[PDB]
């Protein structure tokens, strides 16, 4: 059945789970034409094919060449999506295939069911959660190399760095949703604080800076405010 | 004109031939249904007085034998029988019929409404639907489940409707799954007319019958199929012209025919909304979708 508030402690026990993210696969800009038309332009995108357990991100960059010559391209991006997802979980081995797929969106399910024929024992399933992984694209390593893609290509990253030295994938994962719901809400703000400390760097192989564990008490008790008071500007409390 | 006679009619039951039906009285002097029309299969059918539930009945043809209905005491029901002795079924006949103990087949000359309904429907093919063979007719009832239904748990007492499964490696080419899933063409014409019907007229016929096997016993896994065989061509981009033209006529009359009072539960809004205003074929069913529109307007 769906994922829900009520089951969120099965995403860490051991069988093997991927979160599939559709909502950045198709991407455009929409602008005028110099007769006053309005016309789209497409930009990369990428599937987020994520492992809640370990941190395993299969990022599938989705190059603008995949979409030309093609009609309903919304549509088309969801049946894309299941085919890359399949096709990585044949070439993944037998004892690293996931038993369970839990799409993001619920327009995801037919296509990646009819894609994972095959997999007859893979459970494809949905979710009551409104988990923020659309902000992954707020994050400056994953844009940046989604962006200058030339090509169609996978590529590989431990979306919680080295967080699982120190602390459980439960507490890994709330952190991740917690910094992805502040990048969604306020970008700006939420980028200000992760760096306003200029001592706090970044290493060339991960994705967020080198918080202590003080320190990430504080960060995350900051995304938390913000994310109160964007509440506040948004609803007036 | 051909006649199914009845032993004697020992409890008190609504009988339908066709879509024709009467009440007998407990111990009633019926003996039977004369005049009943040559060339169509045919069901009679029965819900007694006191158990309404479970409604059952027997498809026959009369060029394949004489068949009478005798009540089974021990079993508790209206059993169809063959007699093979051709000179004790014409004496037993015509005695009813010099007394007049017979209801008269009541077909109106004008009236197409059975040969419409029945139009694909062959005896042979409801015989390897309905598994029994050692009778010459079939008998199903309101509780007998499909193979498909099974699958999802007497199998020789099951409808063996074919199986359509439109997220299924049968309905779908490796390499063409959005392709196949948005437009059911190969699965339709590959797959089912040429691979497993042969012809739209096998198929039609399997369709027919589940309709009327839904109509008359409230078979629900019979009601599912109809809606499935239904969605199969609406949902494929391409049909022969001819099946499309047919398939408007089959649905009229089975949608005609339907008791006003049964379209809650016998129609599916779903796939009748889809079918006739989002499908490939939301502009190939007018005769269909102008009756839908009159007489079910509330389902859409
Ligand atoms: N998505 C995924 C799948 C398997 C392993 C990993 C970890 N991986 C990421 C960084 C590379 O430098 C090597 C280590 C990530």
């Amino acid at each position: 059945g769906a994922m829900n508030s009520s089951n969120y402690a099965e995403l860490f026990n051991n069988d093997i789970k991927l979160f599939v993210d559709d909502t950045n696969v198709y991407r455009v800009t929409v602008h005028k034409t110099f007769e006053g038309n309005v016309a789209t332009k497409a930009i990369n995108g990428c599937i987020f094919t994520l492992n809640p357990k370990t941190g395993h991100l299969f990022l599938k960059i989705i190059h603008t060449s995949v979409w030309a010559g093609q009609k309903r391209l919304s549509q088309l991006a969801k049946w894309k999506t299941a085919e890359e997802v399949s096709a990585l979980v044949r070439s993944l081995p037998k004892e690293e295939q996931p038993k369970q797929i839990i799409v993001t969106r619920k327009a995801m399910l037919d296509p990646l069911e009819v894609h994972m024929l095959d997999f007859p024992n893979i459970a494809i399933r949905p979710t009551e959660l409104r988990l923020p992984f659309s902000a992954a694209m707020s994050i400056d390593k994953l844009s940046d190399v989604v962006m200058k893609a030339t090509e169609p290509q996978m590529v590989l990253f431990n979306i919680y760095d080295d967080w699982l030295d120190r602390i459980s994938s439960y507490t890994a994962f709330s952190r991740l949703t917690l910094l992805l719901r502040a990048l969604k809400t306020n970008e700006e703000s939420a980028k200000m604080i992760l760096l306003s400390d200029p001592t706090i760097t970044i290493k060339s192989y991960h994705l967020w800076p080198s918080f202590t564990d003080e320190q990430w008490i504080t960060i995350e008790s900051q995304m938390r405010d913000l994310i109160l008071t964007e509440y506040g500007r948004k609803y007036n409390v | 004109m051909n006649t199914v006679p009845f032993t004697s009619a020992p409890i008190e039951v609504t009988i339908g031939i066709d879509q024709y039906s009467f009440n007998v009285k407990e111990n009633q002097p019926f003996h039977g249904i004369k005049d009943i029309p040559i060339g169509h299969v045919h069901v009679i059918h029965f819900q007694h007085a006191d158990n309404s539930s479970m409604r059952y009945g027997y498809w026959f043809d009369c060029r394949m034998g004489n068949f009478y209905i005798q009540y089974d005491p021990k079993d508790g029901l209206y059993k169809m029988m063959e007699e093979r002795d051709g000179a004790k079924f014409e004496n037993i006949v015509h005695n009813f019929k010099e007394r007049q103990m017979m209801v008269s087949y009541p077909k109106i000359d004008e009236d197409d409404t059975w040969y419409n309904l029945t139009e694909f429907v062959q005896m042979d093919k409801i015989r390897k639907i309905v598994r029994k063979d050692e009778n010459q007719f079939s008998y199903v009832d309101s509780s007998m489940t499909t193979v498909q239904e099974n699958e999802l748990s007497d199998p020789a007492h099951s409808l063996n409707y074919t199986v359509i499964n439109f997220k299924s490696r049968e309905a779908i080419r490796p390499g063409h799954e959005m392709e196949d899933f948005l437009d059911k063409s190969y699965y339709l014409n590959t797959v089912m007319l040429q691979g497993i019907f042969k012809n739209s007229s096998n198929y039609f016929g399997e369709l027919q019958f589940a309709f009327l096997n839904a109509m008359f016993f409230g078979n629900y896994g019979s009601s599912l199929q109809w809606h499935a065989m239904i969605e199969l061509i609406c949902s494929s981009a391409t049909v022969p012209k001819h099946m499309l033209d047919k398939l408007d006529e089959i649905l009229y009359y089975q949608i005609k025919t339907l008791p006003e009072q049964y379209s809650d539960i016998l129609l599916n809004e779903r796939v009748w909304n889809i079918c006739l205003y989002s499908s490939f074929q939301k502009n190939s069913l007018h005769n269909t979708e102008k009756i839908m529109e009159n007489k079910y307007p509330e389902l859409l």
